[PDB]
């Protein structure tokens, strides 16, 4: 719309008797002032996990579409905003887990997820299916694992899903157990608890997934890898 | 039909949801107080909960006089349960009616007994399928034939819901079965 | 400025406390809850960059200029929560180490990556050994402050 | 506030019957009897909290149930009360519960 | 008098008619508060708020 | 053991109503008479509602009239149910089984209907 | 930069509290609620509706429905309102 | 105090049932089962509470219903309204319905006599 | 002479206090509702992150809206013309004036 005013020159600017120099400013866009507040939350959240502005811009854009449709007006903006961040991140080929978006949002994992399915129907659109490769990077990097371990981990993950060794499992858990296997075969051994703490998965979820992949451990590693410990000497949990 | 003799196994009904209106205003407190095998929690809910032993069903009766009866594995048992409930209510000295007895939801299940490829199913039907391991371990298919919702699992197990008559289950299942067979590992 | 002043400022004297209102229209019992927040030692990590993937890695000033990044480092602080209510409890205290923001690093100061390296590493990193440093890199621009 | 329910007890009723005799003999007032019941209620509640220390685990068949005004009322049949060092089988039992 | 567009050159500067000059911004308040003052007065108004 | 507890209760109740009796101006003999008494006592239709074709949706009128129920009075901690499977977390309880006297500070149960 | 649970730990505490008895209210028995209003009128001539729902533990639409029936209202300054059981 | 508001609610219910006949305080306390509310409360009610209310109708040595002690004529003052230099009284329909009888029965005749309705 | 340190100390101080107020506003709104406090959720990291960053870039000193006109050339793009301009520019000092 328009302009604003403030200050006073420090000269006349009456409050005459009371203390109100000339006149206070006025609000102008209250009807949509909660769209701008949605954008403020989207940017804040986004910076907590340090996305580039390009993701944030698509997230901002997805919201404006959902808002104008008014089809989801009944739910909290912070729920709808959190879903936009989740959709936008997945469409841009760098998926984040619901556990991750919940951590930065004030909305619970359940409500972000429910909103997410509803928005997909709302925008009459669909999204790509996540794969294990999409998280392998972030996890191995945060645990200060050498590039070589990450490469093996990717291979192990990839090969395992190709072999259908894990019929009904989240790609995150499979990734987490693969990383654990790789790391326990590496010099930089990390505990189950640390990985579980990063991936969000329970350490028992890792324990099962590791138990299920362990019987075929020899066949899954890439030929280039050089063991620190023999596989006949890789511990069980 | 030939197409329904391969996956004929034909799905089994597990749950039915029906409603009936007694057509009269009722004192839930008195009802709840008098009735045996019944529960009423006014500080946490607004209706009385009732249960009969035969065919382990349960019914929920509202102050408006409307009630909902669930748990039957057949329409006959739903008609049987509704009548049994309406009887004990009659026995409460209240003008219970069997009026507006109707099936609201039906649930079916079956086992096709083979490993299913899910990435393809979601790929081939992205306008219908949705599979999110991060939310729920099982693909949700929203059919619009007999507008039905299906839960498809890796084990081969299948659940179907959103139906009010059995024909819709067979039709939804006859329709989806060829696709599932074609994605057989 | 880092070795003293940014510490001095959070180690100020404004520990904040907050007491929500209670016993509205009626109450009696015992607690209008009370919360206090305190700040401790401040930490500064060498200047890092996060890809859209989410994975952080070290930045180097030459990269920061070509891709137009800002050469800054992430800052963390110890925060305390301290529940000394009206009586029921007092010790329940918890320490945190939290990211609060990213401060620009002056080039070739002890907090730069360049500060320890010899002539060989700097030639290796693609930075000229003869470059005086001492100036910020902001969105790919060299920005120098004026006395 | 402690619950009046223990006033329903046989013991509590034995007390009330003793009080009604004293009332029949008009040696005390009904209001005073009510006041003795309140003290007995507090005393037996205090006694249960402070003195009683034993625990019992049980299994059985449920016959019928009720729930109203935060009070659960059951009637179980073929019940089996098991204590760490005891065993009690019973054909039927009425259980009233409030908290 | 409302200056015609030639006085308010629509500063453009890239955008998509993003340059709705700043004199236009001053005019948009004047019509807004005047539209509001006429409508305020059409109904009931406290003597000081209209003041 | 527990007759002792009732004795404990006898001491506590009698002592705590002594002063109250006193405040009413009643004599301690009445209080002693109370105790003695107490100790001695201690030991359309075709479619709208053709429901009558379903009568007997019950096996018995009631059970509490039989007085075959040893009584239990107790507080609950948790009540749970899973279909036919019920779970009970009870506490601070007074039992009377076949005339015998019992107590518990905590009781945990399971039952099927 | 913190592990992301299913929800805030405390949020779950908040859920648990909400999930303990309090939630629905006791709209039944108008007379006892009538008595409570009378009891309010025993302490002071007027109260804030925010206080009235707090002291009664009843839903606002209903407390209004009753206050329309037996009483009146009186506001002050900036929509600051108090209700009174018609003192006479 | 709260018992006086219960008395005023009973007297308001007596007019809603169809009656404005005067009763003693006793007959009110008996019907409302407040006869044993305490002699001190009955005395205060008699010698201060039914005295501090200026709207109570005192008639036949007794107290009657309730918001008007005068001008309960249950019809509009047409005579004042004839005088264009002093004609003045529109009011709220709720007071007129409160006064005696439902509007509709009187109104059928009145829609062709004197009344105008404004949705104010 | 206000060098890099006295100049930065000023800018960061104002921003950290601005951030301290933001945590207070957030914690206060929650506590009005009740029971679910999260410390990490409260901090708007952008206050420091963008605030130092914007000022070092534009040259505009102090926080925006009100006072800013006080100082304008406290920052400059480093003149890389010869080696001496860089060296000379890094060591240049300015008096504020009319």
């Amino acid at each position: 719309l328009s302009t604003m005013i403030g200050k006073g020159t420090g000269a006349a600017s009456f409050d005459e008797f009371g203390n109100s120099k000339y006149q206070n400013r006025r609000t102008m866009s209250s009807s949509d002032r909660a769209m701008m507040n949605a954008f403020k939350e989207i940017t804040t959240m986004a910076d907590r996990i340090n996305l580039p502005r390009n993701i944030v811009d698509r997230t901002n854009n997805l919201f404006k579409q959902v808002y104008e449709q008014k089809s989801l007006k009944g739910r909290a903006n912070d729920a709808i905003a959190s879903a936009c961040l989740y959709i936008a991140c997945r469409q841009e080929g760098v998926p984040r887990t619901f556990k991750e978006i919940c951590a930065v949002s004030r909305i619970s994992k359940k409500e972000i997820g429910r909103c997410f399915k509803l928005i997909l129907k709302a925008l009459e659109t669909s999204v790509d299916l996540i794969t294990t490769g999409d998280f392998m990077s972030r996890f191995c990097s945060n645990l200060c694992l050498p590039k070589q371990v990450q490469m093996a981990a990717t291979h192990i993950a990839r090969k395992a899903v190709e072999l259908d060794l894990v019929p009904g499992r989240s790609p995150i858990s499979v990734a987490a157990a693969a990383i654990y296997m790789a790391s326990q075969a590496s010099a930089e051994k990390r505990t189950q608890k640390e990985i579980g703490d990063i991936a969000g998965v329970a350490d028992v979820t890792i324990r099962q997934s590791y138990r299920l992949i362990y019987p075929r451990a020899p066949d899954l590693f890439p030929t280039d890898f050089k063991f620190d410990t023999p596989v006949d000497k890789l511990p069980q949990l | 039909t030939p197409a329904s003799e391969s996956s004929g196994i034909v799905p089994q009904l597990q749950n039915i949801v029906s409603t009936v209106n007694l057509g009269c205003k009722l004192d839930l407190k008195t009802i709840a107080l008098r009735a045996r095998n019944a529960e009423y929690n006014p500080k946490r809910f607004a209706a009385v909960i009732m249960r009969i032993r035969e065919p382990r069903t349960t019914a929920l009766i509202f102050s408006s006089g409307k009630m909902v009866c669930t748990g039957a594995k057949s329409e006959e048992q739903s008609r049987l349960a509704a009548r049994k409930y309406a009887r004990v209510v009659q026995k409460l000295g209240f003008p219970a009616k069997f009026l507006d007895f109707k099936i609201q939801n039906m649930v079916g299940s079956c086992d096709v007994k083979f490993p299913i490829r899910l990435e393809g199913l979601v790929l081939t039907h992205q306008q219908f399928s949705s599979y999110e391991p991060e939310l729920f371990p099982g693909l949700i298919y929203r059919m619009i034939k007999p507008r039905i919702v299906l839960l498809i699992f890796v084990s081969g197990k299948v659940v179907l819901t959103g139906a009010k008559v059995r024909a819709e289950i067979y039709e939804a299942f006859e329709n989806i079965y060829p696709i599932l067979k074609g994605f057989r590992k | 400025f880092i070795q003293m002043s940014v510490q001095r400022i959070v180690e100020d004297a404004p520990p904040i406390d907050l007491q929500a209102e209670a016993q509205h229209a009626s109450g009696e019992v015992e607690e209008p809850p009370r919360y206090l927040l305190k700040f401790e030692q401040i930490y500064l990590s060498k200047p890092t960059h996060w890809e859209r993937d989410g994975a952080p890695s070290p930045m180097m000033p030459n990269e920061a200029r070509l891709r137009n990044l800002t050469y800054s480092a992430p800052l963390y602080v110890d925060i305390t929560k301290t529940v000394i209510k009206e009586g029921e409890e007092q010790l329940q205290t918890q320490h945190q180490k939290t990211f609060i923001g990213k401060i620009p690093i002056m080039l070739r100061s002890t907090y730069c990556l360049l500060n320890g390296l010899t002539d060989r590493d700097l030639c290796e990193l693609n930075e000229c050994p003869l470059d005086p440093g001492g100036y910020f890199i902001i969105n790919g621009s060299e920005k120098v402050l004026i006395a | 506030m402690a619950y009046q329910l223990y006033r329903n007890t046989t013991l509590g009723n034995s007390l009330q019957e003793s009080l009604d005799e004293l009332i029949q003999s008009q040696q005390i007032t009904p209001q005073l009897a009510l006041q003795v019941l309140l003290q007995f209620d507090k005393a037996i509640n205090a006694a249960l909290a402070q003195r009683v220390r034993n625990r019992v685990n049980f299994r059985g068949s449920l016959n019928t149930y009720r729930f109203c005004d935060n009070v659960w009322t059951f009637v179980l049949n073929d019940v089996e009360f098991r204590e760490v060092t005891e065993l009690i089988k019973v054909d039927k039992v009425k259980i009233v519960a409030c908290d | 008098p409302v200056p015609p567009l030639s006085v308010r050159p629509a500063v453009v500067m890239q955008g998509s008619a993003r340059n709705q000059d700043d004199l236009t911004h001053k005019l948009a308040d004047i019509v807004k508060i005047n539209n509001q003052l006429r409508r305020n007065e059409q109904n009931g108004a406290a003597a000081h708020v209209i003041a | 053991t527990v007759p002792k507890l009732y004795r404990s209760v006898i001491e506590d109740v009698i002592n705590d109503v002594r002063d109250i009796f006193l405040d009413d101006g009643v004599d301690e003999q009445v209080l002693m008479e109370l105790k003695t008494l107490w100790e001695n006592k201690l030991m359309g239709q075709v479619e709208e509602e053709p429901l009558n074709s379903e009568d007997d949706v019950s096996d018995e009128e009631g059970q509490e009239l039989f007085d075959t129920e040893n009584v239990v009075v107790c507080q609950y901690d948790k009540i749970h149910r899973s279909k036919n499977k019920w779970k009970f977390h009870l506490k601070d309880g007074i039992m009377n089984l076949n005339g015998r006297d019992y107590i518990f500070s905590k009781a945990i149960g399971d039952a099927e209907w | 930069t913190n592990y992301k649970p299913v929800a805030n730990h405390q949020y779950n505490i908040e859920y648990e509290r909400k999930k303990k008895e309090d939630g629905k209210r006791a709209r039944a028995d108008k007379q006892h609620v009538l008595d409570m209003l009378f009891s309010a009128f025993e302490k002071h001539q007027y109260y804030n509706l925010k206080d009235l729902v707090d002291i009664t533990k009843q839903p606002v639409v209903y407390l209004k429905e009753i206050l329309k029936e037996i009483g009146v209202q009186n506001v002050k300054g900036i929509h600051k309102n108090t209700w009174e059981l018609k003192p006479e | 105090f709260g018992v006086l508001a219960k008395i005023v609610n009973y007297m308001k219910t007596r007019h809603q049932r169809g009656d404005t006949h005067p009763l003693t305080l006793d007959e009110i306390l008996d019907e409302t089962q407040h006869l044993d509310i305490g002699l001190k409360q009955k005395q205060w009610l008699m010698t201060e509470a039914l005295v501090n209310n200026p709207k109570i109708e005192v008639i036949d040595g007794k107290y009657a219903f309730k918001p008007k002690y005068n001008v309960r004529d249950k019809k509009a003052l047409l005579r004042l309204l004839d005088q264009h230099d002093q004609r003045g009284l529109g009011g709220i329909l709720l007071e007129d319905i409160e006064e005696a009888l439902p509007n509709s029965q009187k109104a059928v005749k009145a829609l062709g006599d004197q009344i105008l309705f404004v949705n104010r | 002479l206000d060098l890099a340190g006295p100049l930065l100390a000023f800018l960061f101080r104002g921003m950290f206090k601005n951030l301290l107020k933001e945590v207070r506003i957030y914690a206060q709104k929650f506590i009005d509702r009740g029971k679910d406090f999260n410390l990490e959720l409260a901090i708007k990291t952008r206050i420091i992150s963008d605030g130092l960053k914007y000022s070092l870039a534009t040259g505009n000193w102090g926080d925006q809206k009100k006072a800013h006109q006080a100082r304008a050339g406290v920052s400059q793009v480093l003149n890389r013309l010869t080696f001496a301009s860089t060296l000379s520019h890094l060591r240049r000092l300015n008096s504020p004036i009319g």
